[PDB]
């Protein structure tokens, strides 16, 4: 049976039913002649629920039909999302028809159980020197991405893509948690023009559009990152802003009258935060691997909001402007990025040896150049001007040629896998390329390729 | 039902007001916010006729009033 | 708040001056003819006008109940309309038969079945109910096809459950665990 | 017609009329028997408008008749307010005798 609108206050829209009939929470309801969709956040009795309209409540009034579909926010799923654009409805946005899936899945359900875990601390290879040797990241893992604008953020997305679908067989999705639109169709034509579209299914919730829909985008990507989980693939999934799901989160609870908490936020601001992160695991049937950039408010670490995304990160890749401006791309900072997988019980000793012996001698070579700023060159030993020279070389061995962006270096890309990177570290720790100048160490692959450009 | 022929022959002959669909009546008017008896069909931003050419826009849609 | 919490003291006084004055039944069928008025939709439609006043709200009850209505009901009518609570008028009378089945020492009893019983078999579970709960009970006799068998006795918030439907659960529960 | 003070709480005075004769907003009402002015901020519904009081209200008591003005609250201008001393409701607190004007204004433009 069907309800009438009995409120409208804001996006906030109370609608009676009859009592025998009344819908479940987070139900999709749809107002009768209008392009409108409610979704169920309480049962306040008398057989009237409270929910919140996923679009303009603008021209709405009171008495209008409201239809109950029977079930949550369903949205498609399967290999017909890949290279099309879609709301938090799952409705496409971009102008290409329908799209033509065979399965539809609604965006609500629990975590993967206790004894569906799939145990061990496995890796996910990027293919990235930098990102596989210091920072490494984890099957089913969090990636806290840090950085401003400017410094190949864009760029290091678009090879991951390309990485996890032509060397792993597996598929992204794409969630924009509060999506400017310039950036959304500057993102798409990207990723047109790098030939990574088909590879990424992508799901905006915008900016202009009411907070409920910002608050959902990210559980509508994650049921499509679900279905290709349960394929039997690697998947990654990316969010835009963390921060923004929990704001879109802060004015949801401030829209239904709820008491708010310390520093502003929500009082359900840890289990929101759970909801969304305990579905992103390591399976028995295959993993979902996450990368979301973090906004910090006021540059205060122990804000509520940072304190609770870094309880559930295991790695950090932070974005640099000054290795940037000397060239070097990605721009990932060896020193600042941290990891919970850079262990030695999780990694072995040999490749834990390798990131600390590199990390120890560009932390040198930082206040060495210091020294060498305030006193000049004349002031070192023969021993700091040997690390001095050999930290060059291994700053410029972090940098790689990537398959996304040939139009910028004017070079082939390069895959360069975790056994070749561990080799390389150790072949220039170890003294054995000295014989080698600095520049052929830059926008290489494996260090054969280094030698080789040495003759050059 | 349990109602009488008697007290129905008094129900029938009350005074009820038919509360047409597009009007309504001021209630209360406090720091710029007027709320409203009636208007039942009226939608969220449309604008509303207060006499002396004074005009408003309904912002909550309530139960029993409209705030506008 | 909930009805019952504001309905509780205009039934706890029409209550106590009925009891004090022997006038149960006068004033059970006289709020059963004021809740009943009060729920029909032109009567609704009249109480909620903003224009009207609370003694013409309570003289427009008065005058359409007529002769249900001794002085002292006329002057409990003109003090819930004084403090706005007429919309409580169903909730006080039903209030009000709950401390009259409380005076009187009885329960009101709703059975259901799965075949209809007959006057034996309800003297004999209104028998075993009144040894139960030490009170004169009246049933109310009802039918259902989704029971089997047995019935299904409430007495307020206790509920008995004989029938088979029950059983099953029970059964599906146990074997299910 | 006049009304009645149903409740007092500080500052602020609840006043019931007659559905007829319902003051405006911000006009001025005279408390008899007792020399207090109340000026009307809201009207709440059902004949009731809350106000606040142009003086003390030690000498108000709930059931105090009010009358309507009709006009908010007017002062004296002109020249003969030079030289004087007014409070709020113009009169003089000065010991100077009456203010002998010529024409009075309403306080709210
Ligand atoms: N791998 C790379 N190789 C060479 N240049 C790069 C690389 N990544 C980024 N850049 C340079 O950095 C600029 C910013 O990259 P982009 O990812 O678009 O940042 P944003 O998306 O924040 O604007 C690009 O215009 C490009 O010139």
């Amino acid at each position: 049976s069907s309800g009438r609108i009995v409120q409208i206050i804001g996006a906030v829209i109370d609608v009676e039913f009859p009592r025998d009939a009344v819908p479940s929470i987070y139900e999709a309801l749809k107002v009768q002649g209008v392009e409108t969709t409610l979704e169920v956040q309480q049962q306040l009795g008398d057989g009237v629920v409270r929910s919140i309209a996923m679009g303009s409540t603008e021209g709405l009034k009171r008495g209008l039909n409201v239809d109950s579909t029977g079930a949550a926010i369903s949205v498609p799923v399967g290999k017909a999302t890949l290279g099309r654009i879609m709301d938090v409805l799952g409705n496409p946005i971009d102008e290409a028809g329908p799209i033509g899936e065979e399965e539809r899945w609604g965006i609500h359900r629990e975590a993967p159980s206790y004894a569906d875990q799939a145990g061990g601390n496995e890796l996910l290879e990027t293919g990235i020197k930098v990102i596989d040797l210091v920072c490494p990241f984890a099957k089913g893992g969090k990636v806290g991405l840090f950085g401003g604008a400017g410094v190949g953020k864009t760029v290091n997305m678009m090879e991951l893509i390309r990485n996890i679908a032509i060397e792993h067989s597996g598929y992204s999705v794409f969630a924009g948690v509060g999506e400017r639109t310039r950036e959304g169709n500057d993102f798409y034509h990207e990723m047109k023009d790098s030939n990574v579209l088909d590879k990424v299914a992508l799901v905006y919730g915008q900016m202009n559009e009411p907070p409920g829909n910002r608050l959902r985008v990210a559980l509508t990507g994650l049921t499509m990152a679900e279905k290709f989980r349960d394929e039997g693939r690697d998947v990654l999934l990316f969010i835009d802003n963390i921060y923004r799901y929990t704001l879109a989160g802060t004015e949801v609870s401030a829209l239904l009258g709820r008491m708010p908490s310390a520093v502003g936020y929500q009082p359900t601001l840890a289990e929101e935060m759970g909801v969304l992160q305990e579905r992103i695991t390591s399976t028995k049937k295959g993993s979902i691997t996450s990368i979301q950039a973090v906004y910090v408010p006021a540059d205060d670490l122990t804000d509520p909001s940072p304190a609770t995304t870094f309880a559930h990160l295991d790695a950090t890749v932070v974005l640099s402007r000054d290795i940037a401006s000397l060239g070097i791309y990605p721009a990932v900072d060896p020193l600042d990025s941290t990891s919970r997988q850079l262990d030695p019980l999780v990694i072995g000793q040999d490749h834990y040896d390798t990131a600390r012996g590199v990390q120890y001698v560009l932390q040198r070579y930082k206040e060495l150049k210091d020294i060498i700023a305030i006193l000049g060159m004349d002031e070192l030993s023969e021993a700091d001007k040997l690390l001095v020279a050999r930290a060059r070389k291994i700053q410029r061995f972090l940098s790689q040629p990537f398959f996304v962006a040939e139009v910028f270096t004017g070079s082939p890309g390069k895959y360069v896998s975790l056994k070749d990177t561990i080799a390389g570290f150790k072949g220039i720790l170890n003294g054995d390329y000295d014989h080698l100048p600095e520049q052929a160490f830059y926008m290489v692959g494996g260090i054969e390729e280094a030698v080789e450009k040495a003759k050059k | 039902s349990e109602i009488s022929e008697i007290i129905k022959g008094r129900i029938e002959k009350l005074d009820v007001a038919s509360q047409a669909r597009n009007e309504g009546t001021i209630v209360s008017v406090s720091d710029g916010i007027v709320r409203i008896y009636g208007l039942a069909d009226v939608m969220y931003g449309e604008m509303i006729e207060f006499p002396g050419g004074v005009y408003g826009m309904a912002l909550n849609l309530e139960q029993d009033s409209v705030g506008a | 708040a909930e009805l019952t919490t504001l309905a509780r003291p205009y039934a706890k006084a029409a209550f106590e001056y009925a009891q004090a004055h022997q006038q149960l039944a006068d004033w059970s069928a006289a709020l059963g003819v004021l809740a009943a008025v009060s729920q029909d939709d032109t009567v609704r439609q009249l109480l909620k006008e903003p224009q009207l006043t609370s003694s013409a709200k309570a003289q427009s009850l008065i005058d359409v109940c007529g002769d249900k209505l001794n002085a002292p009901a006329q002057n409990f009518v003109r003090t819930v309309a004084e403090n706005k609570r007429l919309e409580l008028l169903p909730t006080i009378a039903e209030m009000y038969e709950q401390l009259k089945a409380e005076q009187e020492k009885s329960v009101e009893v709703e059975v259901t079945s799965a075949f209809t019983l007959s006057k034996e078999q309800q003297d004999k579970l209104a028998k075993a109910l009144s040894a139960r709960l030490s009170r004169e009970v009246r049933l109310h006799a009802s039918e259902d096809a989704s029971l089997i068998g047995g019935v299904i006795i409430r007495a307020g918030d206790l509920v008995i459950d004989g029938s088979v439907r029950g059983k099953l659960a029970k059964l599906a529960e146990a074997l299910k665990s």
